RNA sequence: GCUAGUUGGUGGGGUAAUGGCCCACCAAGGCGACGACGGGUAGCCGGUCUGAGAGGAUGGCCGGCCACAGGGGCACUGAG
RNA sequence: GAGGAAGAAGCCCUUCGGGGUGUAAACUCCUGAACCCGGGACGAAACCCCCGACGAGGGGACUGACGGUACCGGGGUAAUAGCGCCGGCCAACUCCGUGCCAGCAGCCGCGGUAAUACGGAGGGCGCGAGCGUUACCCGGAUUCACUGGGCGUAAAGGGCGUGUAGGCGGCCUGGGGCGUCCCAUGUGAAAGACCACGGCUCAACCGUGGGGGAGCGUGGGAUACGCUCAGGCUAGACGG
RNA sequence: UUCA
């Protein structure tokens, strides 16, 4: 464009959308689990992703993955929301984090342990 | 009322002051009029304390009223001399 | 003498009935970091050949680069087709800042203080090929001279 | 913490002698004797062509493993290099043969920087005279480091100073054996130094 | 000192007080090329002796009325309404920015 | 319109080179007979003189070229290489002397208007000025 | 597209002091695409972070200025 | 910390000969963080009092929260290590268990009975009183392109005119100097940032000194270019 | 019919 018009108009600054609406953009939120259900993965996927619906403090209600071997979500347990996207699960963009609140750490789990919130194990 | 009095700079447990000429009524280490000395009441260095007699002079000349202890650094600074 | 640098090798795909017939591409700098460096692209059928052929059409595609103490004599811009490589003269200390690619040649070239950006598209065959364009276009003060002396 | 475990394990993956021991990697046992090869259960396969990344930072494992400080400090002392005038590259291997542990090693009071360092910690060490237990102390040119009275009747302190007794020094040091003195004349050249790191590519592994 | 500007007189419609445009030339803080800027001053005329087209300098003055801080130094040249009429012409075109058209 | 005589100027300039004319002609102008005598005073060009092409006054432009070459096109090296224009109609530049740039680390040079006359990026230095940066040459 | 204390004038009132700051009365003016008006957001700065630079993003702590003291409005006393 | 086996046991891998962990440990010998006992601060020299003049000078006395702390001397025990990662990007590979399940995943993608990508293990790579995760800012991103981009077919020429504002504008002279350029000069608080010395055993953190510029104000100067005013010209334009 |  002439230097003219970049006179006139200027250029335009590119905003960026969040692609964590967990308000504050705050690390993380807390929320209220509504349903623990589970998912089908799309191509080439194929399993039982675990989800829950949580009705978080932000007063939302997303969709928060459970990682970990297995878990212990019912319906009213209280758990900490993180952001994190799940690839073949398309609308779920946060994960729960383990070891907080109503939601269990993994067990049994041995190594990458800071996450699934799982405490060392002594031995002997 | 103008004053010549001490503003701390320095760390904790490591105090060093400037010899300083601010109003009475700003903070102490506040925006001050004019830098005139410096004071190391550890004396960590052989140059613990400068003055400037030739300012500080002009203030006292123009009211500025100096702090009990800004005094004393002043005189040992020869402000006051006249022999 | 000359020292060789493999650029990039990779495995390129020709289709036929029944299946896909594959084939080598590798780019080779060689120089003797003294002031001379030569490109090369060689292809055939196999790796080892490619890079052979490679090594060979450099050593026939040599340039002579101006080295004044380690940098470039004046920063030069050249376009190879949509790849922009920036080369800037620096002093000593500053080491050879640049991509994988232009800093093989370089360096090869007897390069030690230089900096650099690559612009536009970044295919390493064609910055190789900006890289080699930019240091032959390197002009000096004499030549300068003799240009408009006369 | 100073990483403390395995060290004649470290020479091994450098494929390099890296002399932390000093004493017992001179009589042929460093391991780099008879098993040259880096440690683990794939240690003697062959090697894959290492990436320039790889390439760069083994040979920053190595200089840094060779004054055995942590990357934390290592990266500082670079930084602190990249900064002042002149060759940021020269002067920053000058930096770290400042280090008083390192100097202490240079002149001979300790066998290794390990050791070296150790005597400084518990004080054994003085530079003109006020005694310094910090070993990443930057030496001056000038500087005396000599040894603690109360220490020069050391059964170590004696054996290696004993040892010390005859042999030549670095350039730009001078020792004192008798009295257990030595002084840091002038920040070593590279000319002066010749360790196995080719110092070039450290810089570029922190440019990346 | 008090700022003196230069400008033209672009409305003698208020009692002892003229309308004074005033033409700022100067590189843009990012383009660089020489962008034109300007204001409408309204000045100080006790006389009523100023009139349009005139070009004038106005001074820095003590407070006058509110949004009059200045008052007419002197003239520089007498009639040009060339001036006025751009100004003029200008405030038209605002017409056909809204709603309706003004013709061309 | 023209809009950028200069610049006209410089354009005929870099086509002709590019085509190895001998001469090349100009619409004659003070102002670019000054920026000439800079070009022949360095020896990008041959040199120039005016000339009365059918009634009107015009500049004969000489250019420089470098000899004929070895292998695939023997086209001579040009010695006009770059001669691109700064400051241009609607976005003028203006330097001040701390801002004259230096062309190519001294093998090129820039072309400023000072109100000490047309100079080049060291006769301007020398004199310790600034003016318009019309354009650069190497 | 906005405007009636709205823009300007005379006189007054008020204040340490200029001023539609307020009031009488006279004039129709004033502002706007070089955006007025409206909406959204936000204390501003020295400086901080990043960047080769130009830029981009930012004010926590510290220093300067401003604003506020449960939400509005108001004077009194005083050099303030 | 130095020494310490052609290299225990255990665990892992095995072609089954052996290879790993690994000088690592065990041990031997040194040094002694913690602790224990002594000593024990600077920060505080004024106000005031006496002399002298309630001055200048000169004497005198009081006052320490931190703190019995900092430091100093003596004695003196081998005395916490975690966390992430190992398909490519990206430093680091094997066994087993799993069977498109359970699960991983920043992007590309891994798992459908021979998975270096899942879970464990041995080994390995990074950092290490930390490692990781999430969130946000700049970067790379010349990916809003002033420096530094584009629009035939990739996203992008307005369906075409007429023409308002505006932007831009040929060749000579002469005024004026608005832009522009030059010299002086005021301003540019302190911190901070850069540099040089210093003070805490180093450093972090501090002081002290030095250098600096844009911006704007003022005074003076220049006039090539842009601007403006005044003349002129005929190659652009329009007319006959 | 789906995933390679
Ligand atoms: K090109
Ligand atoms: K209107
Ligand atoms: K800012
Ligand atoms: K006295
Ligand atoms: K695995
Ligand atoms: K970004
Ligand atoms: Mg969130
Ligand atoms: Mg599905
Ligand atoms: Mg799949
Ligand atoms: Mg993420
Ligand atoms: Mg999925
Ligand atoms: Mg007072
Ligand atoms: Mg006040
Ligand atoms: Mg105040
Ligand atoms: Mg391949
Ligand atoms: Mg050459
Ligand atoms: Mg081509
Ligand atoms: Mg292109
Ligand atoms: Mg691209
Ligand atoms: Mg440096
Ligand atoms: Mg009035
Ligand atoms: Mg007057
Ligand atoms: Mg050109
Ligand atoms: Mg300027
Ligand atoms: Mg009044
Ligand atoms: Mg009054
Ligand atoms: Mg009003
Ligand atoms: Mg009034
Ligand atoms: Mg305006
Ligand atoms: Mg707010
Ligand atoms: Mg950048
Ligand atoms: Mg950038
Ligand atoms: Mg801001
Ligand atoms: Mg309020
Ligand atoms: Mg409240
Ligand atoms: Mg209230
Ligand atoms: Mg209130
Ligand atoms: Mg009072
Ligand atoms: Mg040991
Ligand atoms: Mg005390
Ligand atoms: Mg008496
Ligand atoms: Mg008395
Ligand atoms: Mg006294
Ligand atoms: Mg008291
Ligand atoms: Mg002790
Ligand atoms: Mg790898
Ligand atoms: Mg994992
Ligand atoms: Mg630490
Ligand atoms: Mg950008
Ligand atoms: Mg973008
Ligand atoms: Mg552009
Ligand atoms: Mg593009
Ligand atoms: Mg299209
Ligand atoms: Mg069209
Ligand atoms: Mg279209
Ligand atoms: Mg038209
Ligand atoms: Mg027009
Ligand atoms: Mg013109
Ligand atoms: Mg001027
Ligand atoms: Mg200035
Ligand atoms: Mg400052
Ligand atoms: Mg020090
Ligand atoms: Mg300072
Ligand atoms: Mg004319
Ligand atoms: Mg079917
Ligand atoms: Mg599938
Ligand atoms: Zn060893």
């Amino acid at each position: 464009p002439t230097i003219n018009q970049l006179v006139r108009k200027g250029r335009e600054k590119v905003r960026k959308k969040s692609k964590v609406p967990a308000l504050k953009g705050a690390p993380f939120r807390r929320g209220v689990c509504t349903v623990v259900r589970t998912v089908t993965p799309k191509k080439p996927n194929s399993a039982l992703r675990k989800v829950a619906k949580v009705r978080l403090t932000s007063g939302y209600e997303v969709t928060a993955y459970i990682p970990g071997e297995g878990h212990n979500l019912q319906e009213h347990s209280v758990v900490l929301i993180r952001g994190g996207r799940v690839k073949d699960l398309p609308g779920v963009r946060y994960h729960i984090v383990r070891g907080v609140y109503d939601a269990a750490g993994v067990k049994d789990r041995k190594k990458s342990r800071s996450k699934y919130g799982t405490k060392k194990p002594k031995e002997a | 009322m103008v004053k010549i009095r001490l503003a701390r700079f320095g760390s904790k447990h490591n105090p060093h002051y400037r010899i300083v000429v601010t109003d009475a009524r700003r903070k102490r280490d506040g925006k001050y009029i004019e830098k005139i000395g410096y004071y190391d009441p550890r004396k960590t260095t052989p140059d613990w304390l400068k003055v400037d007699v030739e300012r500080a002079r002009y203030w006292l000349s123009v009211g500025a009223q100096p702090t009990d202890t800004a005094r004393r650094l002043l005189r040992q600074a020869g402000v006051f001399r006249q022999e | 003498d000359f020292e060789e640098k493999m650029i990039l090798i990779r495995r390129t795909a020709r289709m036929q009935a029944g299946g896909r017939r594959f084939r080598f591409g590798a780019l080779v700098v060689v120089g003797d970091r003294q002031g001379r460096v030569g490109l090369g692209f060689g292809k055939a059928p196999e790796v080892p050949l490619a890079v052979q052929k490679a090594g060979y059409y450099a050593r026939r595609n040599m340039v002579e680069v101006p080295l004044q103490n380690g940098t470039i004599p004046h920063e030069i811009e050249v376009e190879f087709g949509a790849s922009k490589i920036v080369l800037k003269p620096a002093a000593p200390g500053t080491g050879v800042i640049a991509g994988a690619v232009p800093r093989a040649i370089l360096e090869l070239a007897g390069v030690t203080d230089i900096l650099t950006k690559e612009l536009g598209s970044r295919n390493p065959i064609n910055i190789a090929y900006a890289t080699m364009e930019a240091l032959r276009q390197l002009r000096t003060k004499a030549d300068v001279e003799r240009l408009r002396k006369g | 913490g100073r990483y403390i475990g395995p060290v004649c394990r470290l020479c091994r993956r450098e494929g390099v002698k890296l002399y932390l021991k000093g004493e017992r990697c001179y009589s042929p046992k460093c391991a780099m004797e008879r098993r040259p090869y880096p440690p683990g259960q794939h240690g003697q396969k062959r090697a894959r062509r290492p990436s320039d990344y790889a390439v760069r930072l083994r040979e920053k494992q190595k200089l840094r493993r060779i004054y055995g400080i942590s990357e934390r400090q290592f990266r500082n002392l670079f930084e602190e290099a990249s900064k002042k005038k002149g060759v940021t590259g020269s002067v920053f291997l000058g930096l770290l043969e400042s280090r008083l542990d390192n100097v202490v090693y240079r002149l001979g009071f300790a066998v290794s920087r390990r050791q070296a360092r150790q005597l400084v910690r518990h004080g054994h060490i003085t530079v003109n005279g006020r005694r310094v237990d910090l070993p990443s102390y930057r030496v001056r040119p000038g500087d005396e480091i000599a040894v603690a009275e109360k220490s020069r009747n050391l059964e170590l302190i004696r054996q290696n100073l004993e040892a010390m007794k005859g042999r030549k020094v670095g350039p730009w040091l001078s020792l004192d054996v008798e009295g257990m003195k030595g002084k840091f004349l002038r920040l070593p050249d590279r000319e002066d130094l010749a360790l196995p790191v080719n110092e070039q590519l450290v810089i570029e592994f922190y440019s990346r | 000192p008090k700022k003196v500007l230069t400008g033209v007189v672009v409305s003698d419609k208020m009692q002892k007080t003229v309308t004074v445009l005033v033409e700022r030339q100067f590189p843009h803080p990012l383009y660089g090329k020489v962008i034109k800027r300007s204001k409408k001053y309204l000045a100080h005329d006790p006389e009523e002796k100023y009139k349009l087209g005139d070009v004038v300098e106005i001074i820095e003055s003590r407070p006058i009325s509110k949004r009059k801080r200045f008052r007419v130094l002197r003239l520089v040249e007498s009639g040009r309404m060339d001036l006025v009429e751009k100004y003029l012409i200008r405030r038209q075109n605002y017409q056909s920015l809204s709603k309706r058209g003004g013709k061309a | 319109m023209l809009t950028d005589p200069i610049a006209d100027m410089l354009t005929r300039i870099r086509n002709a080179t590019r085509v190895y004319k001998e001469s090349t002609d100009v619409p004659a102008s003070r102002f670019k007979e000054e920026i000439l005598r800079i070009l022949a005073r360095e020896g990008f060009i041959k040199g120039y003189e005016r000339v009365d092409v059918d009634g009107k006054p015009y500049l004969r432009v000489y250019l420089k070229y470098g000899p004929r070459r070895q292998g695939p096109d023997p086209r001579p090296e040009q010695v006009i290489h770059h001669i691109r224009r700064i400051s241009k109609p609607g976005r003028r530049v203006y330097v001040g002397v701390k801002e004259i740039p230096r062309v190519r680390r001294g093998l090129g040079i820039a072309i400023l208007s000072t109100s000490k006359g047309v100079l080049t990026d060291r006769e301007a230095r020398k004199l310790g000025v600034g003016g318009e940066l019309i354009c650069e040459v190497w």
